[PDB]
RNA sequence: UUAUUGGAGGUAGAGCACUGUUUGGACGAGGGGCCCCUCGGGUACCGAAUUCAGACAAACUCCGAAUGCCAAUUAAUU
RNA sequence: GACUGGGGCGGUCGCCUCCUAAAAGGUAACGGAGGCGCUCAAAGGUUCCCUCAGAAUGGUUGGAAAUCAUUCAUAGAGUGU
RNA sequence: UCUGGUGACUAUAGCAAGGAGGUCACACCUGUUCCCAUGCCGAACACAGAAGUUAAGGUCUUUAGCGACGAUGGUAGCCAACUUACGUUCCGCUAGAGUAGAACGUUGCCAGGC
């Protein structure tokens, strides 16, 4: 519908990627955050919606990050077609999160504010979850 | 020094200073202040007006011209009137 | 800084992977001591060794003859399950 | 639907068969070739001659041998057959 | 001229505590340029004027970047000149060049290591040639050089064979 | 700031550009020259034997020059020859360091080819 | 076919050193107005300057596996 | 006239480089990006010589664009196309 | 193995910084009459000299700040096989990168001086 997150494209037309499976990317930026866990992908339009919950939410300001970016696009094309010819326009723009991603953080706030803005994403995005403090990489050299 | 390229220069009397040679170089008549320069690679005898001594800059500040006497008269000219 | 040691032999083939599920966690020593050790340890023992000390406290490491001081270096955490795997330790100089 | 209306870009069908075509170890006569390639993807070094696309041969029987020369850049160097 | 030199040659080693007159500066390059945004004919009079001043022809380079905003691409450009050894040595004594309003002697520093030049312009006269036959007047950039790594003991070195500072 | 680096360097550039043409050395031996300011060295060498078959120095020997002169390098140019009679090997290609063959290192082998020793 | 040695390429993977994308900081090189001054102050946005950290790629790669492929005056089986 | 995700209209029909191409090669699609249907008497050959873009700062032509000027600059330039 | 010329070696050689020395090496260096030469210029190249000097170039010593090397361990991936349709799992080969440790201020050949 919507997509504002968007860039230079360099080329428009891209074969896909497909989820496998990863770990990793701790946090580093926020205190709370995120983690993807399961079994999608992702557009912007999503990710927009779920930012002006995790806005309005928490007055008192307090902070947000996205660390991802879709730098893909996700192309459909004409209504009723027959088969064949040249891949379609534009409809879209991706971000693929494997298992391990950290799509949204925090700080600023307590414990439950957090909680509860990041229920209310997670409502509103495919992937299941996990709400994670940081204590704790994998590696701090 | 490519021959076909370059130029060259004549003119005129030497200097009383030194010996009298000139060494391909030049001879400077000035007013103020009167060096008969033999240093110059390209004509003499050249009827210039300064030596670097004239004015108050290549050598330094000097007494050289007033630049003086304006001020001060307006000054005490005008003082003078209300006093 | 104390620590119940197994000795690892080195050649553990992946369903080592029981040890990582009994509780047990591999790791290896080296440094100014010696060359080169795998063992095993205890997870739980280590959270609480933590706390213990601190991050790079000093720990003496369970051999059966002498303990070695360490002032632990890296670890390898793994989210989505998480837990620790592959310590890294370090004998110190003195 | 069918037709409507595009590229077709695809000029598909374009081969030239480059490569290598010996091996290490392996006896080989003269004139003959031992590796394609475009620029110096690979350096002649003794008992070699290049030509007008940067092909390579032996000018000289003998027995295979490419080596290293610089970190980067390899070559290869027919030596006496026995 | 070399006379001077021979002054500060002095003066510098009393000045500064080198160990060696090799550590002291030494007499390098003069260059000299011209340009144009454009030109057409008068190539012919900037090589007669350098040439003039100076005692043998300078060179037309081109401008190489692409331009094609300020007017086409290669028109020529420019007569720099090398003047060395003792063309050079006379040249610096030929500095004569207060035109009428030559107050501002340019203190400011020329590269900020170790090149203090005295840039400057017009072709009047450059204190000597007076010539007064022109189709224009035409600034006549410069550099000049000492090897050293500071402009302090080069504004000393040109002070020294009396530079107007400020 | 400025400094007139070492002609060596660019030497050396100039002396293994001339080899990246060929070298010789598995032909025949390959004659080099090096260039003091005050005097002139000169060596003989073929690979992949690594061995240097001739030298011929005018200063490490025979000391007290004095003045660089074409002449005396002349000298060496034939030395190296009779100190090649003993091989006897053979019509050597000559390298050209990275030098010019205007004279005085045209001299040393223009007097080289004097004694016997061609080209 | 297997074992053993050697060998060409640059996928998976990983990564930011080029290409290009990107987030938040640090930011200073400096500006735009609204306004003060009236010579300067410039008070949100910024280019690039330089960098801390974290990311992305069939048509980016400082790197780089398993498999396969090419030969062996080599050995066993067939 | 053939292809042709029925056929038709549309589009293409030969050649060069890449990617898809699965670490040799080869490997299709109405898959994704670009071109070619020439040019040179020197831009060829050969012997010599040299090393650039960008950046910093001072200076007439002041988008710090024009040439200068050194320093830093491992190829970021240029390579008839 | 003190110096120097020329070769080989994956930059473990380097790069940045600082300390020391020269008339035996080399260099700066004085100069341009000749050789010759600079698109302007003896700056460069070249020829003739050796007035001055260790400043620079270059050589030696030391530094691990930059860059290159860099294991061992365990991870991702994957060849074979079993289950399974699971953005698969379990088992057996193999074995990265990144990274820590650590390594590193070169090593040898030939001639000629010594
Ligand atoms: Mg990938």
């Amino acid at each position: 519908m919507l997509l504002p997150k968007r860039v230079k494209y360099r080329r428009q037309h891209r074969p896909k990627t497909t989820g496998r499976s990863k770990g990793g990317n701790y946090v580093t930026f926020g205190e709370f955050g995120l983690q993807a866990t399961t079994t999608s992908w992702i557009t912007s339009r999503q990710i927009e919606s779920a930012r002006i919950a995790m806005t309005r939410y928490m007055k008192r300001g307090g902070k947000v990050w996205i660390k991802i970016f879709p730098h893909t696009p996700y192309t459909k094309k004409p209504l009723e077609v027959r088969m064949g010819a040249g891949k379609g326009a534009v409809e879209g723009w991706i971000a693929v999160v494997k298992p391990g991603r950290i799509l949204f953080e925090v700080a600023g706030v307590s414990e439950e504010v957090a909680r509860e803005a990041l229920r209310l994403a997670s409502h509103k995005l495919p992937v299941k979850t996990k709400f994670v403090k940081r204590e704790e990489l994998g590696g701090e050299t | 020094m490519k021959q076909g390229i370059h130029p060259e220069y004549h003119q005129v009397i030497f200097l009383d200073t030194t010996t009298n040679f000139k060494f391909l170089s030049g001879s400077t008549k000035t007013s103020s202040e009167m060096m008969e320069w033999e240093d110059g690679k390209e004509y003499p005898v050249i009827r210039l007006d300064i030596s670097s001594d004239s004015h108050p800059f290549y050598t330094g500040r000097q007494k050289f011209a007033a630049a003086d006497g304006r001020v001060e008269r307006f000054n005490k000219k005008f003082g003078l009137k209300s006093n | 800084s104390l620590k119940s040691i197994i000795r690892q032999g080195k050649q553990t083939r992946s369903d080592l992977k029981q040890l990582r599920k009994s509780g047990k966690v591999p790791a290896v020593v080296y440094g100014y001591g010696t060359k080169n050790v795998s063992v095993k340890v205890d997870e739980v023992e280590f959270i609480k060794v933590i706390r213990e000390v601190g991050r790079n406290g000093v720990i003496e490491l369970g051999v059966g003859s002498k303990t070695i001081k360490v002032m632990v270096a890296d670890y390898q955490f793994d989210p989505l399950k998480n837990q620790i795997t592959h310590i890294d330790f370090l004998a110190i100089n003195m | 639907k069918k037709g409507v209306s595009s590229t077709k870009n695809g000029r598909d069908s374009e081969s030239k068969r480059l490569g290598a075509k010996r091996a290490d170890g392996q006896f080989v006569t003269g004139g003959s070739i031992l590796y394609r390639q475009r620029g110096t993807k690979i350096y002649p070094g003794e008992n070699v001659g290049r030509g007008g696309d940067d092909t390579l041969f032996a000018k000289i029987d003998g027995v295979v041998k490419f080596e290293r020369k610089g970190r980067d850049k390899k070559q290869v160097s027919v030596y006496a057959v026995a | 001229k070399e006379k001077f030199n021979t002054e500060v040659t002095e003066n510098l080693m009393k000045k500064f505590n080198y160990s060696s007159v090799m550590e002291v500066p030494k007499i390098d390059k003069i260059v000299v340029n011209m340009g144009v945004g454009d030109a057409v004919q008068n190539s012919k009079v900037l090589d007669n004027a350098v040439e003039e001043l100076e005692l043998i022809t300078g060179q037309k380079p081109l401008v190489t970047k692409a331009k094609k905003s300020i007017a086409t691409f290669r028109l020529r450009e420019g007569m720099p000149i090398g003047a060395k050894v003792t063309l050079r040595g006379e040249r610096m004594y030929e500095f004569l060049d207060k035109l009428i309003s030559v107050s501002l002697p340019r203190v400011r520093d020329f590269q900020g290591v170790s090149k203090k030049a005295f840039d400057g312009r017009g072709n009047y006269t450059l204190g000597v040639k007076e010539q007064l036959i022109f189709p224009e007047i035409d600034y006549d950039k410069v550099s000049k050089v000492r090897g050293m790594d500071i402009v302090i003991v080069t504004t000393a070195n040109t002070d020294e064979e009396a530079r107007e500072l400020l | 700031m400025i400094s007139k680096i070492d002609k060596n360097k660019v030497r050396l550039k100039r002396h293994a550009r001339v080899r990246t043409n060929l070298s010789g050395t598995a032909e025949k031996p390959r004659l080099n020259v090096y260039r003091s300011n005050k005097h002139i060295y000169a060596q003989i060498i073929d690979d992949n034997k690594g061995v240097t078959l001739a030298q011929a120095s005018s200063k490490d020997s025979d000391i007290a020059t004095t003045a660089t002169k074409v002449e005396l390098a002349t000298k060496v140019g034939e030395a190296i020859a009779k100190k090649a009679a003993d091989k006897g090997i053979k019509e050597i290609v000559f390298d050209r360091g990275g030098y010019l063959y205007h004279g005085r290192v045209k001299a040393l082998a223009e007097a080289a080819r004097e004694s016997g020793l061609e080209f």
